[PDB]
Protein backbone atom coordinates (compact mmCIF):
# COMPACT_ATOMS: atom_id res chain seq x y z
CA UNK A 1 0.00 0.00 0.00
CA UNK A 2 1.69 3.00 -1.52
CA UNK A 3 -0.69 5.90 -0.26
CA UNK A 4 -0.68 4.38 3.02
CA UNK A 5 3.20 4.86 3.99
CA UNK A 6 2.85 8.34 1.86
CA UNK A 7 -0.07 9.57 3.81
CA UNK A 8 2.40 7.87 7.11
CA UNK A 9 4.98 10.06 6.11
CA UNK A 10 2.80 13.33 5.27
CA UNK A 11 1.44 13.17 8.94
CA UNK A 12 4.85 12.99 9.83
CA UNK A 13 6.11 16.06 8.12
CA UNK A 14 2.75 17.70 9.26
CA UNK A 15 3.94 17.37 12.97
CA UNK A 16 7.22 18.10 12.61
CA UNK A 17 6.86 21.99 10.62
CA UNK A 18 3.71 22.96 11.90
CA UNK A 19 2.95 25.59 11.25
CA UNK A 20 4.64 25.60 8.06
CA UNK A 21 3.39 22.01 5.89
CA UNK A 22 -0.28 23.37 5.04
CA UNK A 23 -0.89 19.82 3.33
CA UNK A 24 -1.42 18.34 0.02
CA UNK A 25 -3.59 20.64 -2.33
CA UNK A 26 -6.32 18.50 -2.84
CA UNK A 27 -6.78 18.25 1.15
CA UNK A 28 -6.27 22.45 0.53
CA UNK A 29 -9.13 23.25 -2.22
CA UNK A 30 -12.41 21.95 -3.35
CA UNK A 31 -14.39 23.94 -6.69
CA UNK A 32 -17.00 25.91 -6.49
CA UNK A 33 -19.30 23.15 -8.26
CA UNK A 34 -19.64 19.68 -8.86
CA UNK A 35 -19.55 19.90 -12.65
CA UNK A 36 -16.08 21.65 -12.90
CA UNK A 37 -14.62 18.53 -11.05
CA UNK A 38 -13.26 17.19 -14.16
CA UNK A 39 -11.67 20.61 -15.68
CA UNK A 40 -9.99 21.60 -12.46
CA UNK A 41 -8.84 18.05 -12.44
CA UNK A 42 -7.35 18.31 -15.63
CA UNK A 43 -5.62 21.90 -14.77
CA UNK A 44 -3.89 20.92 -12.45
CA UNK A 45 -2.57 18.20 -13.13
CA UNK A 46 0.01 16.99 -11.07
CA UNK A 47 -0.44 19.93 -8.21
CA UNK A 48 -3.05 17.79 -7.34
CA UNK A 49 -0.58 15.84 -5.30
CA UNK A 50 1.95 18.84 -4.69
CA UNK A 51 2.26 19.61 -1.03
CA UNK A 52 2.08 23.36 -0.13
CA UNK A 53 4.37 24.40 2.27
CA UNK A 54 5.30 27.97 3.37
CA UNK A 55 9.12 28.60 2.20
CA UNK A 56 12.27 26.95 0.43
CA UNK A 57 13.70 25.94 3.66
CA UNK A 58 10.57 23.91 4.72
CA UNK A 59 10.71 22.07 1.10
CA UNK A 60 14.69 21.27 1.40
CA UNK A 61 13.43 19.89 5.49
CA UNK A 62 10.87 17.60 4.09
CA UNK A 63 12.51 16.36 0.87
CA UNK A 64 15.55 15.58 3.02
CA UNK A 65 13.04 13.99 5.81
CA UNK A 66 11.69 11.93 3.15
CA UNK A 67 14.67 10.56 1.39
CA UNK A 68 16.08 9.83 5.29
CA UNK A 69 12.82 7.88 5.48
CA UNK A 70 13.76 6.06 2.22
CA UNK A 71 9.75 7.02 0.97
CA UNK A 72 7.83 8.22 -2.79
CA UNK A 73 9.78 11.43 -4.07
CA UNK A 74 7.06 14.22 -3.38
CA UNK A 75 6.63 17.76 -4.86
CA UNK A 76 6.61 20.71 -3.11
CA UNK A 77 5.31 24.68 -3.58
CA UNK A 78 6.77 26.94 -1.24
CA UNK A 79 4.52 30.18 -1.31
CA UNK A 80 7.33 32.37 -0.65
CA UNK A 81 9.50 30.65 -3.27
CA UNK A 82 7.04 30.54 -5.88
CA UNK A 83 6.82 32.67 -9.18
CA UNK A 84 3.51 33.95 -9.98
CA UNK A 85 1.73 36.93 -11.76
CA UNK A 86 -0.92 38.38 -10.27
CA UNK A 87 -4.45 37.15 -11.88
CA UNK A 88 -5.05 39.07 -14.95
CA UNK A 89 -8.92 41.22 -13.39
CA UNK A 90 -9.07 42.27 -16.99
CA UNK A 91 -10.62 38.20 -17.74
CA UNK A 92 -13.26 38.58 -15.10
CA UNK A 93 -15.06 41.37 -17.67
CA UNK A 94 -15.36 38.35 -20.02
CA UNK A 95 -17.94 37.32 -22.51
CA UNK A 96 -19.02 33.63 -22.10
CA UNK A 97 -16.54 31.97 -19.14
CA UNK A 98 -14.51 33.01 -16.07
CA UNK A 99 -10.63 31.98 -14.85
CA UNK A 100 -10.38 28.54 -13.12
CA UNK A 101 -9.05 29.84 -9.97
CA UNK A 102 -12.51 31.56 -9.18
CA UNK A 103 -14.12 27.74 -9.96
CA UNK A 104 -12.20 26.97 -6.63
CA UNK A 105 -12.07 28.17 -3.21
CA UNK A 106 -9.19 27.57 -1.00
CA UNK A 107 -9.16 26.69 2.88
CA UNK A 108 -6.38 28.96 4.53
CA UNK A 109 -5.89 32.80 2.76
CA UNK A 110 -2.86 33.06 2.53
CA UNK A 111 -1.85 29.60 0.02
CA UNK A 112 -3.51 31.61 -2.89
CA UNK A 113 0.32 32.12 -4.27
CA UNK A 114 -0.52 28.32 -4.75
CA UNK A 115 -3.07 28.61 -6.74
CA UNK A 116 -2.10 31.22 -8.69
CA UNK A 117 0.49 29.28 -9.96
CA UNK A 118 -1.53 26.19 -10.56
CA UNK A 119 -3.73 28.18 -12.69
CA UNK A 120 -2.94 31.41 -13.80
CA UNK A 121 -5.30 32.67 -15.75
CA UNK A 122 -7.22 29.56 -17.03
CA UNK A 123 -10.30 29.92 -18.50
CA UNK A 124 -12.92 27.03 -18.40
CA UNK A 125 -16.18 27.35 -20.60
CA UNK A 126 -19.17 25.25 -20.96
CA UNK A 127 -19.08 23.38 -24.34
CA UNK A 128 -16.01 22.64 -26.74
CA UNK A 129 -17.14 25.38 -29.46
CA UNK A 130 -17.78 27.84 -26.65
CA UNK A 131 -14.00 27.73 -25.27
CA UNK A 132 -12.82 27.42 -29.00
CA UNK A 133 -14.69 30.74 -30.04
CA UNK A 134 -13.15 32.93 -26.63
CA UNK A 135 -9.97 30.86 -26.79
CA UNK A 136 -9.07 31.87 -30.66
CA UNK A 137 -11.70 34.63 -31.05
CA UNK A 138 -10.18 37.32 -29.52
CA UNK A 139 -7.03 39.35 -30.28
CA UNK A 140 -5.25 37.73 -27.21
CA UNK A 141 -5.61 34.00 -26.85
CA UNK A 142 -5.83 31.94 -23.54
CA UNK A 143 -5.22 28.64 -22.37
CA UNK A 144 -9.06 27.33 -22.45
CA UNK A 145 -10.54 24.37 -20.63
CA UNK A 146 -13.55 22.84 -21.45
CA UNK A 147 -16.09 20.92 -18.87
CA UNK A 148 -15.40 17.89 -20.43
CA UNK A 149 -11.50 18.16 -19.67
CA UNK A 150 -10.65 19.11 -23.64
CA UNK A 151 -7.38 22.00 -23.24
CA UNK A 152 -7.18 24.33 -25.29
CA UNK A 153 -3.21 25.44 -25.04
CA UNK A 154 -2.25 28.63 -26.29
CA UNK A 155 -0.01 27.47 -28.92
CA UNK A 156 -3.43 25.76 -30.37
CA UNK A 157 -2.19 22.32 -29.14
CA UNK A 158 -5.59 20.50 -28.87
CA UNK A 159 -5.28 17.91 -25.74
CA UNK A 160 -7.95 15.33 -24.93
CA UNK A 161 -7.08 12.69 -22.42
CA UNK A 162 -10.27 11.57 -20.56
CA UNK A 163 -9.30 7.85 -20.12
CA UNK A 164 -7.61 8.50 -16.79
CA UNK A 165 -9.56 11.33 -15.56
CA UNK A 166 -12.53 9.55 -14.27
CA UNK A 167 -10.33 8.50 -11.70
CA UNK A 168 -8.97 11.76 -10.91
CA UNK A 169 -12.27 13.41 -10.80
CA UNK A 170 -13.41 10.87 -8.77
CA UNK A 171 -10.71 11.44 -5.76
CA UNK A 172 -12.61 14.78 -5.75
CA UNK A 173 -15.52 13.06 -4.62
CA UNK A 174 -13.54 10.40 -2.43
CA UNK A 175 -12.42 12.89 -0.60
CA UNK A 176 -15.52 13.75 0.95
CA UNK A 177 -16.57 9.86 1.14
CA UNK A 178 -12.90 9.67 3.38
CA UNK A 179 -13.99 12.93 5.68
CA UNK A 180 -17.53 10.93 6.17
CA UNK A 181 -15.41 7.42 7.30
CA UNK A 182 -13.58 9.85 9.72
CA UNK B 1 37.56 -39.23 -22.03
CA UNK B 2 37.41 -36.04 -19.73
CA UNK B 3 36.36 -34.37 -22.37
CA UNK B 4 32.40 -34.45 -22.56
CA UNK B 5 31.19 -34.21 -19.13
CA UNK B 6 33.66 -30.32 -19.37
CA UNK B 7 31.68 -29.88 -23.04
CA UNK B 8 28.48 -30.13 -20.88
CA UNK B 9 29.54 -27.94 -17.69
CA UNK B 10 30.56 -25.07 -19.98
CA UNK B 11 26.73 -25.67 -21.89
CA UNK B 12 25.10 -25.14 -18.43
CA UNK B 13 27.03 -22.02 -17.52
CA UNK B 14 26.32 -20.45 -20.78
CA UNK B 15 22.67 -21.20 -19.99
CA UNK B 16 22.69 -19.70 -16.56
CA UNK B 17 24.53 -16.72 -18.08
CA UNK B 18 21.14 -16.65 -20.88
CA UNK B 19 18.82 -16.97 -18.36
CA UNK B 20 20.64 -14.11 -16.25
CA UNK B 21 20.44 -11.88 -19.29
CA UNK B 22 16.44 -12.74 -19.98
CA UNK B 23 16.14 -11.68 -16.17
CA UNK B 24 18.07 -8.24 -16.83
CA UNK B 25 16.10 -7.75 -20.11
CA UNK B 26 12.49 -8.17 -18.38
CA UNK B 27 13.73 -6.16 -15.66
CA UNK B 28 14.33 -3.04 -17.88
CA UNK B 29 11.24 -4.47 -20.03
CA UNK B 30 8.91 -4.13 -16.71
CA UNK B 31 10.97 -0.32 -16.01
CA UNK B 32 9.95 0.85 -19.58
CA UNK B 33 6.18 0.20 -19.08
CA UNK B 34 3.47 -1.65 -21.82
CA UNK B 35 2.38 1.38 -23.63
CA UNK B 36 6.69 2.54 -24.59
CA UNK B 37 7.46 -1.34 -25.46
CA UNK B 38 4.54 -1.78 -27.71
CA UNK B 39 5.00 1.47 -29.58
CA UNK B 40 8.40 0.49 -30.16
CA UNK B 41 7.55 -2.56 -31.18
CA UNK B 42 5.31 -0.85 -33.92
CA UNK B 43 7.56 1.28 -34.71
CA UNK B 44 9.82 -1.37 -35.70
CA UNK B 45 7.34 -3.45 -37.45
CA UNK B 46 6.29 -0.33 -39.73
CA UNK B 47 9.94 0.64 -40.58
CA UNK B 48 10.29 -3.41 -41.34
CA UNK B 49 6.68 -3.08 -42.98
CA UNK B 50 8.34 -0.06 -44.70
CA UNK B 51 11.93 -1.69 -46.07
CA UNK B 52 10.18 -3.98 -47.63
CA UNK B 53 9.30 -2.51 -50.57
CA UNK B 54 11.72 0.36 -50.21
CA UNK B 55 9.38 3.71 -50.26
CA UNK B 56 9.78 6.93 -49.17
CA UNK B 57 13.57 7.27 -49.24
CA UNK B 58 15.26 9.63 -46.67
CA UNK B 59 12.00 8.05 -44.12
CA UNK B 60 13.44 4.98 -43.76
CA UNK B 61 17.13 6.41 -42.76
CA UNK B 62 15.03 8.80 -40.70
CA UNK B 63 14.33 7.31 -37.97
CA UNK B 64 17.41 6.47 -35.63
CA UNK B 65 15.56 5.51 -32.15
CA UNK B 66 14.50 6.43 -28.99
CA UNK B 67 16.79 9.31 -26.64
CA UNK B 68 17.78 6.77 -24.41
CA UNK B 69 19.79 4.52 -26.79
CA UNK B 70 21.27 7.53 -28.28
CA UNK B 71 23.46 8.22 -25.56
CA UNK B 72 25.38 7.46 -22.62
CA UNK B 73 27.04 8.97 -19.31
CA UNK B 74 29.22 8.63 -16.13
CA UNK B 75 26.93 5.74 -14.01
CA UNK B 76 27.02 8.74 -11.37
CA UNK B 77 24.57 10.77 -13.01
CA UNK B 78 22.20 8.05 -14.04
CA UNK B 79 20.06 8.92 -11.41
CA UNK B 80 19.66 12.55 -12.17
CA UNK B 81 20.14 12.59 -15.89
CA UNK B 82 16.64 10.40 -15.55
CA UNK B 83 14.30 12.14 -13.54
CA UNK B 84 14.64 15.90 -14.98
CA UNK B 85 14.11 13.88 -18.42
CA UNK B 86 11.51 11.12 -17.47
CA UNK B 87 10.00 9.76 -20.04
CA UNK B 88 11.50 12.04 -22.32
CA UNK B 89 13.87 8.82 -22.64
CA UNK B 90 11.41 7.25 -24.45
CA UNK B 91 10.52 10.04 -26.92
CA UNK B 92 11.85 9.09 -30.83
CA UNK B 93 14.32 11.14 -32.89
CA UNK B 94 13.52 11.80 -35.92
CA UNK B 95 14.90 13.86 -38.65
CA UNK B 96 11.95 15.87 -39.97
CA UNK B 97 8.39 15.89 -39.42
CA UNK B 98 7.74 14.14 -43.05
CA UNK B 99 8.99 10.55 -41.51
CA UNK B 100 6.52 11.38 -38.09
CA UNK B 101 3.71 11.80 -40.46
CA UNK B 102 4.70 9.03 -42.38
CA UNK B 103 5.38 6.60 -39.64
CA UNK B 104 1.86 7.87 -38.05
CA UNK B 105 0.09 7.14 -41.70
CA UNK B 106 1.01 3.57 -41.80
CA UNK B 107 0.28 3.51 -37.66
CA UNK B 108 -3.23 4.42 -37.85
CA UNK B 109 -3.70 2.94 -41.36
CA UNK B 110 -2.34 -0.65 -40.09
CA UNK B 111 -4.08 0.05 -36.53
CA UNK B 112 -1.18 -1.26 -34.55
CA UNK B 113 -0.96 -0.20 -30.78
CA UNK B 114 1.42 1.50 -28.51
CA UNK B 115 2.20 4.61 -27.16
CA UNK B 116 4.96 7.03 -29.38
CA UNK B 117 6.30 10.77 -29.06
CA UNK B 118 8.03 11.99 -31.59
CA UNK B 119 10.66 14.84 -31.71
CA UNK B 120 11.79 15.87 -35.73
CA UNK B 121 14.99 17.53 -35.45
CA UNK B 122 13.95 20.27 -38.23
CA UNK B 123 10.94 22.05 -35.85
CA UNK B 124 13.42 22.78 -32.35
CA UNK B 125 14.17 26.32 -32.16
CA UNK B 126 17.95 26.99 -31.56
CA UNK B 127 17.70 29.41 -28.74
CA UNK B 128 21.43 30.02 -27.94
CA UNK B 129 21.43 29.26 -23.76
CA UNK B 130 24.14 31.25 -21.73
CA UNK B 131 24.84 29.34 -19.05
CA UNK B 132 25.83 30.74 -15.76
CA UNK B 133 29.91 31.57 -14.76
CA UNK B 134 29.30 29.96 -11.29
CA UNK B 135 31.68 27.07 -9.77
CA UNK B 136 28.42 26.19 -8.37
CA UNK B 137 26.42 24.01 -11.41
CA UNK B 138 27.62 22.28 -14.19
CA UNK B 139 25.13 22.26 -17.52
CA UNK B 140 23.84 18.98 -17.67
CA UNK B 141 23.90 18.89 -21.12
CA UNK B 142 27.62 19.02 -21.10
CA UNK B 143 28.32 15.77 -19.48
CA UNK B 144 26.34 13.66 -21.72
CA UNK B 145 27.78 11.77 -24.75
CA UNK B 146 25.99 11.82 -27.64
CA UNK B 147 26.15 12.28 -31.63
CA UNK B 148 26.41 15.68 -32.55
CA UNK B 149 23.57 15.52 -35.38
CA UNK B 150 21.07 15.07 -32.59
CA UNK B 151 22.62 18.25 -31.12
CA UNK B 152 18.44 19.85 -31.60
CA UNK B 153 16.56 17.44 -29.79
CA UNK B 154 19.14 17.19 -26.63
CA UNK B 155 18.94 20.89 -26.32
CA UNK B 156 15.28 20.38 -26.08
CA UNK B 157 15.29 17.72 -23.30
CA UNK B 158 18.72 18.76 -21.59
CA UNK B 159 19.50 22.14 -22.13
CA UNK B 160 17.63 24.05 -19.37
CA UNK B 161 18.61 21.77 -16.35
CA UNK B 162 21.56 22.55 -14.55
CA UNK B 163 23.52 19.96 -11.85
CA UNK B 164 24.34 22.03 -8.56
CA UNK B 165 26.29 20.67 -5.63
CA UNK B 166 23.26 20.58 -2.90
CA UNK B 167 19.40 22.22 -2.51
CA UNK B 168 20.27 25.64 -1.11
CA UNK B 169 22.72 26.28 -3.93
CA UNK B 170 20.26 25.30 -6.01
CA UNK B 171 17.66 27.01 -5.05
CA UNK B 172 19.63 30.14 -4.87
CA UNK B 173 20.68 29.20 -8.82
CA UNK B 174 17.64 28.26 -10.40
CA UNK B 175 15.76 31.42 -9.37
CA UNK B 176 18.68 33.61 -10.33
CA UNK B 177 18.85 32.50 -13.59
CA UNK B 178 15.48 31.18 -14.69
CA UNK B 179 16.68 27.75 -15.27
CA UNK B 180 15.88 24.20 -14.00
CA UNK B 181 18.21 22.83 -11.23
CA UNK B 182 18.58 19.40 -9.83
CA UNK B 183 21.36 17.85 -7.26
CA UNK B 184 23.20 14.50 -8.21
CA UNK B 185 20.66 12.57 -6.22
CA UNK B 186 17.58 13.84 -7.87
CA UNK B 187 15.97 16.63 -5.59
CA UNK B 188 14.98 19.15 -8.15
CA UNK B 189 13.76 22.90 -8.21
CA UNK B 190 12.01 24.41 -11.51
CA UNK B 191 12.48 27.70 -12.40
CA UNK B 192 9.44 28.46 -10.95
CA UNK B 193 10.21 27.59 -7.78
CA UNK B 194 8.70 24.03 -7.18
CA UNK B 195 10.53 21.75 -5.26
CA UNK B 196 10.59 18.40 -6.08
CA UNK B 197 12.55 15.47 -4.78
CA UNK B 198 13.13 12.42 -2.03
CA UNK B 199 14.80 9.27 -2.48
CA UNK B 200 15.42 7.50 -5.62
CA UNK B 201 16.73 4.08 -5.99
CA UNK B 202 18.79 2.43 -8.65
CA UNK B 203 16.98 -0.64 -8.30
CA UNK B 204 14.54 1.24 -11.10
CA UNK B 205 17.11 4.02 -12.70
CA UNK B 206 16.32 2.81 -16.02
CA UNK B 207 19.94 3.71 -17.48
CA UNK B 208 21.40 1.21 -14.55
CA UNK B 209 19.28 -1.30 -15.94
CA UNK B 210 20.21 -0.70 -19.29
CA UNK B 211 23.85 -1.01 -18.26
CA UNK B 212 23.18 -4.47 -16.62
CA UNK B 213 21.63 -6.00 -19.51
CA UNK B 214 24.55 -4.43 -21.76
CA UNK B 215 27.36 -5.27 -19.91
CA UNK B 216 25.31 -8.72 -19.85
CA UNK B 217 25.70 -8.94 -23.49
CA UNK B 218 29.31 -8.02 -23.66
CA UNK B 219 29.88 -10.77 -21.38
CA UNK B 220 27.22 -13.46 -23.19
CA UNK B 221 28.81 -12.26 -26.44
CA UNK B 222 32.77 -13.04 -24.80
CA UNK B 223 31.57 -16.76 -23.84
CA UNK B 224 29.89 -17.67 -26.98
CA UNK B 225 32.54 -16.96 -29.19
CA UNK B 226 35.30 -18.43 -26.72
CA UNK B 227 33.52 -21.93 -26.68
CA UNK B 228 32.33 -21.20 -30.23
CA UNK B 229 36.10 -21.24 -31.25
CA UNK B 230 36.53 -23.99 -28.80
CA UNK B 231 34.15 -26.21 -30.55
CA UNK B 232 35.88 -24.99 -34.15
CA UNK B 233 38.68 -26.41 -32.98
CA UNK B 234 37.04 -29.49 -31.56
CA UNK B 235 36.34 -30.72 -34.75
CA UNK B 236 39.75 -32.37 -35.43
Amino acid sequence: SRQQRKAEIMESIKRLYPGSVYGRLIDLCQPTQKKYQIAVTKVLGKNMDAIIVDSEKTGRDCIQYIKEQRGEPETFLPLDYLEVKPTDEKLRELKGAKLVIDVIRYEPPHIKKALQYACGNALVCDNVEDARRIAFGGHQRHKTVALDGTLFQKSGVISGGASDLKAKARRWDEKAVDKLKE
Amino acid sequence: NYLWREENAEQQALAAKREDLEKKQQLLRAATGKAILNGIDSINKVLDHFRRKGINQHVQNGYHGIVMNNFECEPAFYTCVEVTAGNRLFYHIVDSDEVSTKILMEFNKMNLPGEVTFLPLNKLDVRDTAYPETNDAIPMISKLRYNPRFDKAFKHVFGKTLICRSMEVSTQLARAFTMDCITLEGDQVSHRGALTGGYYDTRKSRLELQKDVRKAEEELGELEAKLNENLRRNIE
